[PDB]
RNA sequence: AUGCCUGGGCAGGGCGAAGCCAGAGGAAACUCUGGUGGAGGUCCGUAGCGGUCCUGACGUGCAAAUCGGUCGUCCGACCUG
RNA sequence: GGAGAAGGGUUCCAUGUGAACAGCAGUUGAACAUGGGUCAGUCGGUCCUGAGAGAUGGGCGAGCGCCGUUCCGAAGGGACGGGCGAUGGCCUCCGUUGCCCUCGGCCGAUCGAAAGGGAGUCGGGUUCAGAUCCCCGAAUCCGGAGUGGCGGAGAUGGGCGCCGCGAGGCGUCCAGUGCGGUAACGCGACCGAUCCCGGAGAAGCCGGCGGGAGCCCCGGGGAGAGUUCUCUUUUCUUUGUGAAGGGCAGGGCGCCCUGGAAUGGGUUCGCCCCGAGAGAGGGGCCCGUGCCUUGGAAAGCGUCGCGGUUCCGGCGGCGUCCGGUGAGCUCUCGCUGGCCCUUGAAAAUCCGGGGGAGAGGGUGUAAAUCUCGCGCCGGGCCGUACCCAUAUCCGCAGCAGGUCUCCAAGGUGAACAGCCUCUGGCAUGUUGGAACAAUGUAGGUAAGGGAAGUCGGCAAGCCGGAUCCGUAACUUCGGGAUAAGGAUUGGCUCUAAGGGCUGGGUCGGUCGCGGCCGGCGCCUAGCAGCCGACUUAGAACUGGUGCGGACCAGGGGAAUCCGACUGUUUAAUUAAAACAAAGCAUCGCGAAGGCCCGCGGCGGGUGUUGACGCGAUGUGAUUUCUGCCCAGUGCUCUGAAUGUCAAAG
RNA sequence: UAGUGACGCGCAUGAAUGGAUGAACGAGAUUCCCACUGUCCCUACCUACUAUCCAGCGAAACCACAGCCAAGGGAACGGGCU
């Protein structure tokens, strides 16, 4: 069985020295150095443990090359906040504003009464 | 008393540390590793994350509680006294 | 020698703590039986770390402290750049 | 064995000599003498910050300097938009600079990792010695791009009034910073500043399970081959495709739509989930290192035959194939849990989002493209040889010592144990020959007794694996425990048990053995075919009682003392009862404070701290108890009722 | 004259300068028993490497001069003197 060596001068099995096995057209197994696994962006709400959909999970500096379409989704707060969180924000904002209007009307009635 | 007679959770400690110390730490371990009922969602998923930190798997809410128990008696007494003082002051 | 920062590493087996399932007994409290589970500054033991005995070898030596057998520990107060 | 890091520094390669060295020799060498050899946008330094170091401001210091890194600072020289002035270039249009207005937090200059973070390269060939660096062939990242080099997106809509049979043409009003899906989200693009928010970078240890790959294993086809005195359709070697794109398997989702479930259901090795929406259907997203395809058969490899005396990196026929398995080893990806009075890095850098300050041309064009597809130019400097260790390093040396990592075949076997073997490597370790005296060093065997030896069972020996039985006192109930004590173990030939995939919708009609339609049997007590990994138990037979046959491989029991235990200690005579340890008990301190450092400072550590804390002691697991004494020496409390009491007044 | 179990008359035991006890554990210090064996009675034999001889290569420690004894005397134990 063929045994293989590192192709660089870094002999220590660190995070940056991760490899994988590949078969060349020369019928010999060599080491190919792999890029680190990317992570999808997390929601800005901070309550949802899952990661956001519709965005490629690549290294942060790879996003510079990636097109705008792959880096976000076609929604408000797209690519930074989840759809459920955005819907909750919309409902919360509408309800709070309506409650403020009701409170203001009640306070105006109180002012008129006295 | 299925597998062990009177040790239970402190069976992992074996014969070490003394009987009284293991008995004293048994209640602390049971309270520390117990899963409480979250009074935000109604599910029994309140679990201790760190010292005084309790988290809910469903609500994703973190609550600052006691070291080994979700609620300490002193905290409950203080909360009741604070509510009484607030009612006496604000009225 | 000690503290801190950043990295690397530690075969194969034994015992069997919580939690869980099924069956049986009970009026209840609950209790037995058979399983699942893999916790432990747990055990045998290799690599690593150290050096109890033979007061062995050597003792103008391989060596201004090494060598052979036998040994302690080997998931943690662990070893190491 | 094949490669690195630190270190070495020419020890690397070729040629030659044998003066000296390599404790014998040498035709040999890491010796000596001549020459040769290290080729980068992609591999690293260079960039970032960590623990920390260290300027300015400030303070101290007789002084060289020291303290400190935000503290006793007018600490940013940057930018957009507008105005003015000037030059340069077809002063059209733009750049530059200067001034004026305006906008602006950062947080300390700087250094600090060739194993942390950090975009982007692979395949084949090639040298005596260098090649992810040279050549060939395929890519990719960053920066520039003005006059935009091109195409494409903003894009060529409607109404009205006419002309024309119609297509279509003219004039006018406007819209036009995109489109699709209920949804998750998708489509090659798809304006936008100061400002604000978020993400990535960016995370501990351990267990379990699943997917993918490499290797190993089995049944075969070829090609080359050892044996063939007998047998063996023989045994041994090989039998493939890069990065970057497109497509499709295969995994994951704490993503979405219909709907509402107790006769509770779904489900894992374990868990776990469900009216805050479970099962059942239909979708969406992420990774896709796996398979097909461009790359790419042109090349590589195994064979068979030649061109050429020689030089000659050549010419050609063939093959590079079909399948199955495994708690198998390694790497990687993904779920799921357990532990912490332990919670397990910062910064550089990149991206998304909230807003609309502003721009555009006006009806065929433009401003814009976090640029959609191509096209052009550049990527500077430093290191790159070799050894990396029973001979290239440190020990005075080719010293049995020390010195940080990666790759990891077959058999036996629980095993990365020991033993044998394959790929690879070597000559037995600063010499050989001849005999086998005594003493030695290292292994053994000994009749009968069995510790009578010796300070002392020192040394050696006994037991040892696995399966089936059995296992006491004591106890903190967890243990003791493999307690102790018994039986079996080979070879051969059988028996039994432990599983997957597919298959019936058969009849009639219709359409081209297959598809559709209707009632049938609905195997609902399941059977038929085909495959595959290892196990467990039982039985017979058999060998000169041999069978864990080599190797691996616990001697036990009854007590006393000490230390709870795990752990640590005098490197080089003492590993222990010594130290430490959780537990227990006291002491001081509420911040101009307690303890401590400092010659010095508005200095510093605890302290990114606040009595469940910090600092100082004694004892030392669990249980029980903690007796009396303040005479002495300490410590502490208050006290003008005060004897003695210095300087100053 | 060891060990263990009882006594206390304790030169000079004694309660966090901790007393007593105590399961598990210990390369900690001791007594006895089972098995085992060359520790021994009582030694012998075998193997490998040395020692031995040879070819080659080859040091160091030490050295007043040197090296046979009895007695005597002597600095009261001489190789030297008789
Ligand atoms: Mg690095
Ligand atoms: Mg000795
Ligand atoms: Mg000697
Ligand atoms: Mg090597
Ligand atoms: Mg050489
Ligand atoms: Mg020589
Ligand atoms: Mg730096
Ligand atoms: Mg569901
Ligand atoms: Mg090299
Ligand atoms: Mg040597
Ligand atoms: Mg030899
Ligand atoms: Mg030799
Ligand atoms: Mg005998
Ligand atoms: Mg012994
Ligand atoms: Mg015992
Ligand atoms: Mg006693
Ligand atoms: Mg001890
Ligand atoms: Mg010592
Ligand atoms: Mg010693
Ligand atoms: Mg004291
Ligand atoms: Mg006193
Ligand atoms: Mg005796
Ligand atoms: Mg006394
Ligand atoms: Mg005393
Ligand atoms: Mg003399
Ligand atoms: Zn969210
Ligand atoms: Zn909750």
């Amino acid at each position: 069985v063929q045994r293989l060596t590192y192709r660089r001068r870094l002999s220590y099995n660190t995070a940056s020295n991760k490899t994988r096995l590949s078969r060349t057209p020369g019928n010999r197994i060599v080491y190919l150095y792999t890029k680190k696994v990317g992570k999808a962006p997390k929601s800005a709400c901070g309550v949802c443990p899952g990661r956001l959909r519709g965005v490629r999970a690549v290294r942060p500096k790879v996003l510079m090359r990636l097109s705008k379409t792959k880096k976000h989704v076609s929604r408000a707060y797209g690519g930074s906040m989840c759809a459920k969180c955005v819907r909750d924000r919309i409902k919360r904002a509408f309800l709070i504003e309506e409650q403020k209007i009701v409170v203001k009307v009640l306070k105006a009635q109180a002012q008129s009464q006295k | 008393a299925k597998r062990t007679k009177k040790v239970g959770i402190v069976g992992k400690y074996g014969t070490r540390y003394g009987a009284s110390l293991r008995k004293m730490v048994k209640k602390i371990e049971i309270s520390q590793h117990a899963k409480y009922t979250c009074s935000f969602c109604g599910k029994t998923k309140m679990k201790r994350r760190a010292v005084g930190i309790w988290h809910c798997g469903s609500c994703m809410k973190t609550v600052a509680g006691g070291a080994w128990t979700y609620n300490t008696t002193s905290a409950v007494t203080v909360k009741s006294a604070i509510r009484r003082l607030k009612e006496l002051k604000d009225q």
